[PDB]
């Protein structure tokens, strides 16, 4: 039942700039945030693991830290195919809550 | 490789139950355990239950009472059914799967494909 | 024929519980092997972790006018600086400001080991002896003390004991009884018992302990504060095997030993002359307390039944005042020593009575099946076995010869 | 068969103790265990934490013109600076300005060890000595002294011993019987009987205690103040628990001994030669008092019978002024104690009376169930167990060989 | 009739682990070599490298606001410097700022042996201990300690470790037993059994370990994290072997000896003179504890059956402190102590609970056929083998004379 | 997901008793304890009475003869009881969780929704 | 029965500002007080309990002080979501009593 907040709902960017998303909890989640990437055609993929492991499969150019109540996650060379929508996760205490997403377009 | 999939029947009536059957391979399920996941039209996701590796399960208290998940690791499949339906229960489905078979914080690993379902009369 | 261990069904598993993170569910016992059967294992619990739903939001009072321990345990301020430790790891004596002043003022005092260990943890069933939950290197400000007669020297006591006197006396026994009976008419016969029976006692001191106002020990409370608020079986059930289900709340100290003789004989003659001759001994020795050299030195001379001197048994009842045993309890339930002020006490109360209750109830020797020709019945590890009379030499008691 | 032990129903809470915040409930024992039955937990209380309505305004008046200690025990000013301490911990000796004046003046005193520890408090049952509530280190500003023949020391007198005589006596007691009666007419029959009884006492001194204007000590006065006014079972047997239930107001010091020994013989003829012959022997032998060298020495020579020399005697003798033990008491209740100057001293005095009176009712022997063939019936620790003859040798007296 | 080994059939091949990267299959024995068959080879596993179809991802909960250990193990920080080895390796001794600070402060201990061992493992066939799983080393930041009577030295006590008590105490027994039946009509007959039987103890101490929060080596725990996630037979009964079946939770320590004589006659006359004389002797002893020399001296001198003095006795008794055993044991099933916080440990605990039942019901003597003339079956290193009475000697008991 | 679920009559007449439930989620009640707490309009709030998880029961000084709860933890389950009521009884009711098991200072961490009941005058 | 007053009925002050609420009690509590804030609609929760404690699920703008018979309740940093008011309950003696309300408005 905890509630997870993204501050923003929309992001534009270039290729070669990088970006950042913030997500807040509102009790403390111990480091137990994951990252996700729905692209359209709901094509749903696991990026980052307990706020800053590194799922197998993932390019290295994500990266993403935190702890207590503020977690970010960092984009670095933008590229047409990061053009999708990212979630974050609370798995500390049931039931797990998702986060409203950020869409991130190219302009 | 870890393939899921959901088949499902698409449209039923307004009162009725709905009933989806979730078909994994690749990993067999007395070690694992499935999750059920919604997405509401232009929506975030939602977290509906799971059934564990050996039986057990969870479910979300938003809809407790008119829930209900069955397993059979033989025929490596998973159902799920709602008794009761609305036109607010109109989502994308999906089937995930754990780190294990349950009793500790997860992160849902490998998805399913999802089916959309809609219902109206 | 052969009977093996056999074991309930489990049961439902329990809400997750917010701070401990885990789920229990637990079964039952209902036979024990027997003739050479399989005995129990004895697992009758089960643990799970689970995810909580709500946080681990526990508090309570703080000390408010007294000081706070570094083990969280409260004090009084007035203990701030003196000449002993009280929380436990000498937290309060690492800030003395200036003067200390120890509550003896300067009188000679030596700290007691009879008195360091009373209030020994006692299991119902087996009477062990285990380690004592209080804190006895706890004096709360005070120099009470007394004198040994026999080193002219004052020991400190601690602040639970309430009474402890040094004391001189010793016990003897000795009981024997003779039958004989003679019947001929040919024919004859010939009977003959005799039972012995010596015992003695030597006694020490004498203590008791205190039932308001307690200190105890730090892992004490600790693993008190683990229990789930709920009823599990097999967490109580861990609980009362690690510290009993009683406690001594008073005794008396020293040694003893003891002496058990039995003889049997039998004849019968005809007139085919058959002619019979049954010899049946058997001779039993125990000594417990004092000194491994002298009190093995006197078994063995007891055993004989010669006539020995007396420096030996003076040896070892001088040698008794350096390792005494317990030779007297009186039992008190452990759910007595749970502290009052602490979060849902009286539900950890009626628990541990519940569940004494039932490890009454269960490990018992009634539920094993019944030997034959009179035997003895002995539970021992989760296995019945029968002990048999002279007569009979099976293993069911069974075997006639 | 057997009978296992049981309780009575809990009662009802009471209402909230504003100044304890506790709330309290009693029960009562039916049966114990009998025959290999359960022994009783002797769980007779509850307690459990309450929220009062009124704060708890409690206090006790002061000295006034008189010296206020740090314990909260009253002096006189007179008693502010001398050579004794009064307050208990020496807190009137820390302001001594100038010029001591000590009350015995450089007179060469002792503290008596056999007068700092009189007054022990009697467990009525089983007559257990306890430690003493008074506070025996108070002078009062006085010098009063007696004089001990044998080591021609003068010691000093506490305030609260109104009497302490020194004096030598000694006593014994031989008795002998013997019987023998034959019956014979064939027929023939041979009984014969034999008892002993030996017994002698050494006293040493006798004190008696004060009744108007005591001192006790502190934590006495502390327990005592922590008690519920109303009438609760439980909170009141832990105080008699803690404190016994009476207080020798005088008694005697030495030591003393015994021995008994049983003969009995029997016989029967007819005529088919038919003879039995019966031999039973019983022999017990008790000390207390002296040193553990010679006083065991003594024990075991007494066993055997042969004559011994007078030495060990008078070495025994001699040594009993070193650790000397209560031999003769008479007991004064505990209640007469409780202090006049006090919150409702005379509801504690009352509940105190009737508590004891529903302790002696409770663990009595009179609940417990009769033997069989003249059996002895004893209750200890909540069991009740049957004594039996030299010719019963059943569980419960009844198997006759 | 000779009878061999045979052994069932493969079964099917598991799927491939993927980070064991490794596939498992097993099978079963049908019968055991008897009556000079082949013994089985007991080659119950198998197992073979594969091919993962997923990249191995494995992960655990990190010790979070406690102190990372360099082996994995997670301590608390109020451990991090004092003079303790915790981490099991001094990992974390190595970044002391300055001041160490002992928990024991100045006080005078010593590293008891007794204690260092304590909690042997123990396999449930033959009996045999193992190494201990625990970690006895491991003190938590706390100085418990305990005093010895005989040496009056004080020894530390280790977290793991719930009571230690020294104390004294033996036993000694002897029950003889002698029939002879004479019967005559010409015509004879003479029968003679003579048993006899001895048996002592020597009581050192008992240890009790905990249930909760325990802590065991790394080797322990990484042997437990290779295990199969899934059911393999094979793997589970190396574990078994590698580690026992049980551990000790509460035993005794010293020694004891034993010795068995028995005797036999017969005799049968007829007038043709006919004349049978057959006589039976057996004699046996048996030693364990103590010093190698002074224990064979006593085992030499006692088979003679002589009148042996009471100082080999005494000195053996002594030699017992230096070499002691496990002569009690309460066995606990091993699967208890797989810790909480891992990965699938409830799926470890019940696949160890169905490996222990799987290992119990095979190697089991039910299979191996039946002796002859009431022989008793014994099995060895998969050979079943026959244990014959006294007239018969054959492999099989089967030739009489 | 700690919860609770209040249903009252709504109207009553000036001298009719009430029946309040309130029915809890996510606890069990052998282990909490429960609280009645009213609103006045246009005032502040005054504690009512209070059950503990054993069984017994506290109530305010003024109301002690009027008020009464019961409690069935099968159902999971707490009855409020008065009678003889006023005009002065209008307000909103709430029933707040314990502390803990009961029998100390306390603080109401989760509360219920509220319900209005209103006495025809 | 203790009598808590709360003085000021009333307060309006601007975003970003800081506001103290003070609430003092008859007796002496012993450091057992409790501070409540009711939005509209008679929805309740539990800010601070204890005098200084943090309840789950609420941000650290809320904090609490004072002893013996004074305390306040201090909101640093006001924004548009703390438009409430706020209780003071004692826990000590039964029954328990609550204080006045003070209404937080915004100018
Ligand atoms: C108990 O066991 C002993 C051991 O031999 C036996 O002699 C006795 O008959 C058994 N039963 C009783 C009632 O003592
Ligand atoms: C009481 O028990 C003793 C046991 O020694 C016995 O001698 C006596 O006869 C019994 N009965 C009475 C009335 O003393
Ligand atoms: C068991 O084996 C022993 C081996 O010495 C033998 O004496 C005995 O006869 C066998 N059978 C039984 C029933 O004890
Ligand atoms: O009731 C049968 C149950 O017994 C217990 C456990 O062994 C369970 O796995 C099993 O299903
Ligand atoms: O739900 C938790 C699970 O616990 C365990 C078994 O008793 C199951 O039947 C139960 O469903
Ligand atoms: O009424 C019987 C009584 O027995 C006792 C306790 O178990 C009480 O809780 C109970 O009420
Ligand atoms: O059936 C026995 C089987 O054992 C295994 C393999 O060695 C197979 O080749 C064989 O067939
Ligand atoms: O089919 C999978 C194969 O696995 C391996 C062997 O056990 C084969 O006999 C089996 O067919
Ligand atoms: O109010 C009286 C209370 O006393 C106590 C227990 O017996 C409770 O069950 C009871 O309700
Ligand atoms: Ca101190
Ligand atoms: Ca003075
Ligand atoms: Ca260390």
């Amino acid at each position: 039942d905890i509630q997870m907040t993204q501050t923003t709902s929309s992001l534009s960017a270039s290729l070669g700039d990088r970006v950042t998303i913030s997500c807040r909890a509102s009790h403390d989640i111990s480091n137990y945030l994951n990252w996700y990437q729905q692209k359209p055609d709901g094509t749903l993929k696991l990026l980052i693991y307990y706020t800053s492991r590194l799922h197998s499969g993932v390019p290295s150019r994500f990266s993403g830290s935190g702890s207590g109540t503020d977690y970010s996650l960092t984009i670095s060379n933008l590229e047409q195919e990061d053009v999708a929508t990212y979630f974050c996760q609370q798995g500390n205490y049931l039931p797990y809550t998702f986060g409203g997403g950020t869409k991130l377009e190219i302009k | 490789q870890v393939q899921l999939k959901e088949s499902g029947p698409g449209l039923v009536a307004p009162s009725q139950s709905l009933s989806i059957t979730c078909t994994v391979s690749g990993f067999s399920l007395t070690v694992y355990g499935v999750n059920w996941i919604r997405q509401p039209p232009g929506k975030g996701l939602e977290w509906l239950g799971m059934i564990w590796g050996d039986g057990s399960t969870d479910y979300n208290s938003a809809l407790k009472s008119r829930l209900s998940i069955t397993k059979d690791n033989s025929k490596s499949q998973v159902f799920l059914k709602m008794n009761s339906l609305q036109t607010d229960d109109t989502a994308r489905y999906y089937c995930a799967r754990d780190r294990s078979y349950g009793g500790s914080s997860a992160w849902f690993g490998y998805w399913g494909q999802g089916t959309l379902v809609t219902v109206s009369a | 024929s052969h009977i093996d261990c056999r074991m309930s069904p489990w049961s439902e598993w329990s809400q997750c519980d917010p701070c401990l993170r885990q789920m229990f569910r637990s079964r039952s016992i209902e036979v024990f092997g027997q003739f050479n059967g399989k005995r129990c294992t004895d697992a009758v619990g089960d643990r799970r972790q689970c995810v909580p739903t709500e946080p681990c939001e526990d508090a309570e009072d703080d000390c408010g006018n007294d000081f706070q321990c570094s083990t969280g345990r409260c004090i009084k301020m007035r203990l701030r600086c003196n000449g002993d430790n009280d929380c436990g790891d000498f937290s309060d004596e690492d800030d003395c400001e200036s003067e200390p002043r120890p509550p003896c003022r300067d009188r000679v005092v030596e700290e007691s080991e009879l008195a360091r260990t009373a209030g020994y943890g006692i299991n119902i069933l087996g009477m062990d002896p285990l380690s004592t939950p209080f804190d006895n290197e706890f004096y709360n400000g005070l120099c009470n003390r007394d004198r040994d007669g026999n080193t002219l020297t004052y020991y400190r006591r601690p602040w639970n004991v309430a009474s402890l006197i040094y004391e001189t006396k010793g016990e003897k026994n000795f009981r024997t009884e003779h039958y004989e009976e003679q019947i001929e008419a040919s024919y004859s016969s010939k009977k003959e018992k005799m039972f012995l029976h010596v015992k003695g006692e030597i006694h020490l001191g004498r203590f008791v302990m205190r039932n308001r106002d307690v200190v105890l020990t730090t892992t004490f409370v600790d693993d008190i504060k683990a229990l789930p608020t709920t009823y599990e079986k097999g967490e109580y059930f861990a609980f009362l095997e690690t510290y009993g289900t009683h406690y001594s709340s008073s005794g008396s100290l020293g040694g003893l030993y003891e002496l058990i003789y039995v003889l049997d004989k039998a004849s019968m003659k005809r007139k085919v002359n058959i002619t019979s001759e049954n010899l049946i001994d058997d001779v039993v020795s125990l000594i417990r307390g004092g000194t491994r050299k002298y009190a093995f030195e006197l078994k063995e001379k007891l055993l004989r039944g010669t006539v020995i001197d007396v420096t030996d048994f003076v040896n070892w009842a001088s040698s008794i005042n350096d390792a005494p045993v317990l030779i007297s309890q009186k039992l008190s339930p452990i759910y007595n020593l749970v502290p009052v002020k602490m979060k849902n006490a009286h539900l950890k109360k009626q628990n541990l009575e519940r569940a004494i209750e039932d490890y009454i109830n269960e490990f018992s020797v009634r539920k094993c099946h019944t030997c034959q020709n009179g035997g003895t019945v002995i539970l021992m590890d989760g296995k019945c076995l029968c002990a048999c009379p002279f007569k009979f030499e099976g293993i069911a008691c069974e075997i006639s010869k």
